[PDB]
Parts: C-alpha cells; structure tokens; sequence
C-alpha cells in the first residue's frame, strides 16, 4: 500500500514501467484474475499513477528497476 | 475479600525488580526509568504498585515473583461504582 | 507448458517474507502449524503461538487508512 | 503552468540581472510562468522611503499593486525588502478603510484605483509551496548535483518577520529554506546566530556605513566559522551588502574572506544547467570561481 512517484520531467512515455508492474499484470495475465485495477497509464506522453490512494502498490521495485533513465522513486515510508 | 488470605500486596519490590519493560517515570517528570509495574516513588501513600497497562506485555513475570501473595491479576478491568 | 512459480518444501523455513513481498492476490498460502522451543512456556507465549499460527495470503487493494505497510489476507 | 506577474524591484534588474535571468528559465523549467510588470517602478522601498512617509510608501505599493490588479494577476516577487512593501501594504490596505479611502483619493490624480483583488507572494515560497513547484519538483528539475558544496542560507529579516504579521511559521531557527538548497543537492551548513540582520535594512546601509558593515561582519565571521563556501540569499538588498561590503570591509577594516554570495534563483539555475556566462556571474564583487570549482 505504498506510494510511487513518477518526476513528469524526465518521464519519456517508454510504457516500460507500465508493462512491467506485476499489479498491471494481473489482468490479462493470471488464470481466473483477481482484481483488475492498474498503477500507471501512460497519458500525454507521461506516466501517470492511478492509484491514488495508495491502495494497491506492494513495493516490489520491478518498476522502479525497469525505468531505463531512473525516474521512479519508491517511498518505502507511511505517506 | 476475593480469598486469598495471604494477602495482597506489601510493597515488597520483587514484581518491578523481575519486569522488563521500563518507561519513564511522570513522577520524575520523564527524568527517571520505572517498569511497567511500579510506585511513583518510595513514599507514596498506598504502598500498592500500580500495573500500567498500556506498556505491560503480560510476560507473567511479576506474578511469579509475588508468588503466594497472588496481588497481581494481570487481567483485571475498569469496575465502575456510584456513591451518593 | 511451463510453471511461472513453485517451491522447494525442504528448504522452506515458514518465515513469511514471500507472502508479505508478493503483489499477487492470493499466489501463496502460508500456514505455520508448531514452532519448536527451550524454556517451558508462558500466557504470553500461547498468545504468540495463537498468533504466529493463523494462516495468511497476498492481497492486492488494502485499505488506504493504512497506507505504508502492508496488510494481509485472513484465511478461514 | 501557474502564471504570475513578476514585480522585479531595483536592484535585481540593474545591478545582477543574472538574479532575474534565472528567475524566469527556471521557474518556466518548473511550473511557473513569470509575466513582465507593465511599468512597475522601485517599490517604495520600506526603509529608505518608508522612514521619510508611510503615505507616500502606501500610494506608490498601492500603484504597484494596481498595475498587476488591471492585469488580473498574482505578484510573484524575488526581494523580502520588495516582499514587505507590495505584501504589507496590500495586506494593510485590504483592511484598513480610512487608508483605503486616503490612497484612492490620492491615487485619483492619476485615474487609477486599488480594490484589493489579488495576492503576493515571493518566489521561495512558491517553490515550497506544494500546490505550485513542491521540494520535490524542484529535486526532479535538479540536473547538475552542486554535490560536495557548504552553503550558508541568509533568510533576512523582511520576509519573515514579525511572524504575527507572517504566515511562515518559527522565526527563530526555520528550515524551510534549508530544504530549498538541500534540495539542489548542496548540503546547507549551520552558523551562530544564523537569523541576525545583514545590517543593510532601515536605510542604514546609507545613513552609517561602517555601523552597518560592522552587522555584516559579525554574520561573516560566524559563516567562515561554520566552513561556508557560499551564501544563498532571498533578497537583492542582503545579496548588495554581503558582496558591496565584503569589499567595503577589507578596504575599512583588514578582514578578507572571499565567500561569493549567489540568489537562491542563481544556485537554482546552476544546478538546472545554466552557465555561470548565461547567469552574470562576473557581475559580483565577490569571485564565485572557488565555489564553481567545487561544484562544477
Ligand atoms: S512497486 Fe511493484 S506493485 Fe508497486 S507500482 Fe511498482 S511494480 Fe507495481
Ligand atoms: S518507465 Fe520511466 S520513463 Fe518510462 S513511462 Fe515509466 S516513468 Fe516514464
Ligand atoms: S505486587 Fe506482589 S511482588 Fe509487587 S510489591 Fe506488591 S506484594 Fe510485592
Ligand atoms: S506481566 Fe507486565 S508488569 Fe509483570 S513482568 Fe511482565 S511486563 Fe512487567
Ligand atoms: S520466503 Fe519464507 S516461506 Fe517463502 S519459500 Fe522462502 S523461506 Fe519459505
């Protein structure tokens, strides 16, 4: 139930953190899937979190470990 | 009243002396550690060793140094009386 | 095919950190059954048995109240 | 992107452009759009004009602020002595009646009103403020580290102070300005008596020159103490004293310390990646070259 945040600055729309998110992953890529909700969307070119709320997030560092040009910074602190 | 005729607590120090738990004394303004079963200090009027609850982790060590005494009942819950 | 995930029983030690790591729903199942002890035992002790020995899985959309740590499936 | 009137006193635009040059790259970096003030003059500047007439000091920040009413913008300001004068009056005359009704009357002559419709606020506090550019949008615009850098923040007096006439909190030891440079990646360093006067306000810098350069000189003392190698600032004002004075001190007294002092907005552009050339930096008294070895 962390909190993610992507610096719009640098983000270069490469989706590279959106196909990675194992949360992202669970719908299209899970026997019978759970739950159907997905962290980041990438709109206008930039990353954006959808989870607002900080509800399904489980700080797993895939997506921070995928953006190629660091970009993603992992709060492991309560919000 | 309870039953025990041995008694209930003397003042005697082994329960505080056994408990592992020690937070700050408001007596001593924070200054000075006590355990979590404790006196404000050595002249206090009743002479009975308060359990402070909110920081006792019920390891059952000061019953077992009070002993026959039986004083400490480690799950005992806020009575409420009224007087007129 | 293929598995994507399994586990070695003979080397798992029952700690916990995979189900409290996955971002899965309910991927991992986890239930500790005696922990094995010196020293006799204490009131405290069997909370802590009655604890530890709850069975426990993933779960994706915790609450937000609590957002910072993590939150666990209870298995009946 | 936020956009504001930019008030651009007196000395940022004619004695260290770079301060303004900066100002407006990196607040366009971040989201912030700085628009040019049509005509604004000297803010009537709180000691030196304030100390000959409070109305005459309420009818040109009045003046001021009703250039930026008609464009229907908010003032964004880089100077606490400009910061006083625009905020103060625009705060007192929102309301106080009679001093309303007095500067109207005056400002009458030349066709012009004040109403009291918008806000002032300096440029630090839009690049803390978490609404507009946050610390974190600022570390994200951050491109050169400025690693490896003592640097002594100097908050002034102006901007802050009385903190029952402000909104900025503990006057006493802030650290607010402190995460604005640590921020750009330059560990800022503590000093005894770090929120004293620079001791250039009230027009003393004019009446009592070496009254007022004994002030700094206690300041730099405790900064070279500390290990500075540079002074942020947040005031055009305390940037002339602490760099004029330095000269002035090892003229007047035997005291050399060679400590360049930099506006937050020149800092702010230097870890963005602007040149020390695109900033003007051979405009100060005080060489920056030391201080540009180290963090370039
Ligand atoms: S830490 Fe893991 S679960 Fe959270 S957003 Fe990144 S990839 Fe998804
Ligand atoms: S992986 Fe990084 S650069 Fe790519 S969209 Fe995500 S945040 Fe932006
Ligand atoms: S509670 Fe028991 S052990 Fe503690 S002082 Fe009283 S009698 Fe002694
Ligand atoms: S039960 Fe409470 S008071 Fe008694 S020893 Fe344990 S922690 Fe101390
Ligand atoms: S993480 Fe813990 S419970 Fe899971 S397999 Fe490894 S040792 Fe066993």
């Amino acid at each position: 139930a962390f909190a993610v945040h992507v610096n719009m600055e640098r983000c270069t729309g490469c989706n590279n953190c959106v196909v990675a998110c194992p949360v992202n992953a669970l719908e299209l890529n899970t026997v019978n899937p759970s739950s159907t909700d997905k962290i980041y969307k990438v709109i206008n070119g930039d990353a954006v979190i959808l989870d607002v709320k900080h509800e399904l997030c489980a700080g797993c560092g895939i997506c921070v470990d995928a953006c190629p040009y660091d970009v993603i910074q992992l709060s492991g602190q309560p919000p | 009243a309870k039953g025990i005729v041995g008694g209930g607590c003397n003042g005697c120090g082994d329960c505080s002396a056994v408990c592992p738990v020690i937070k700050p004394n408001p007596f001593e303004m924070g200054m000075a550690p006590r355990k979590a079963i404790y006196i404000y200090h050595a002249q206090v009027m009743p002479l009975i060793y308060t359990v402070d609850f909110d920081s006792c982790v019920k390891c059952g060590l000061c019953v077992e140094a009070c002993g026959d005494k039986k004083a400490i009942d480690l799950e005992m819950q806020d009575e409420f009386i009224t007087v007129k | 095919i293929e598995a994507k995930i399994a586990v070695n029983k003979d080397f798992c030690i029952l700690c916990g950190a995979c189900v409290n790591a996955c971002p899965g729903e309910d991927i991992i199942y986890l239930r500790r059954d005696s922990v094995k002890i010196k020293g006799k035992e204490t009131d405290l002790f069997k909370k802590i048995k009655e604890k530890l020995f709850t069975p426990r899985t993933s779960k994706v959309k915790e609450q937000p109240s609590l957002a910072g740590s993590v939150e666990l499936k209870a298995v009946s | 992107m936020h956009e504001y009137a930019f008030f651009l006193g007196c000395i940022a635009p004619n004695r260290y452009p770079g301060c303004e040059a900066s100002a407006i790259k990196t607040s366009e970096k971040v989201g912030i759009k700085l628009l040019p003030l049509k005509g604004a003059s000297c803010c009537p500047a709180p000691g030196a004009f304030g100390s000959i007439d409070l109305n005459v000091w309420y009818a040109m920040a009045a003046r001021n602020l009703v250039l930026a009413e008609e464009m229907k913008k908010d003032i964004a300001l880089i100077c606490n002595g400009c910061y006083k004068s625009i905020w103060e009056v625009n705060h007192i005359l929102k309301h106080n009646d009679e001093l309303r009704d007095n500067v109207n009357e005056v400002l009458a002559e030349i066709d012009m009103q004040f109403k009291g419709t918008i806000d002032v606020w300096h440029l630090a506090e839009l690049y803390y403020d978490d609404k507009v550019c946050g610390v974190q949008k600022i570390k994200d615009s951050v491109t050169t580290p400025l690693s490896g850098a003592k640097v002594a923040a100097h908050y002034g007096c102006h901007l802050m102070k009385p903190k029952k006439e402000r909104h900025f909190g503990d006057t006493e030891n802030p650290m607010w300005f402190e995460e604005l440079i640590g921020a750009l990646g330059a560990e800022p360093i503590q000093y005894r008596n770090k929120m004293q006067c620079c001791g250039a306000g009230g027009g003393v810098r004019g009446y009592d020159i070496v009254h007022a350069l004994d002030i700094t000189n206690e300041k730099l003392i405790n900064i070279q103490e500390a290990g500075a190698d540079a002074i942020t600032e947040l005031c055009p004002f305390c940037q002339l004293q602490f760099d004029r004075g330095q000269i002035e001190i090892k003229e007047k007294f035997g005291d050399v310390y060679n400590i360049p002092v930099l506006h937050y907005n020149e800092l702010l552009g230097l870890a963005q990646g602007m040149s020390p050339q695109d900033l003007a930096l051979d405009l100060h008294a005080i060489d920056c070259t030391p201080f540009l070895q180290k963090v370039l």
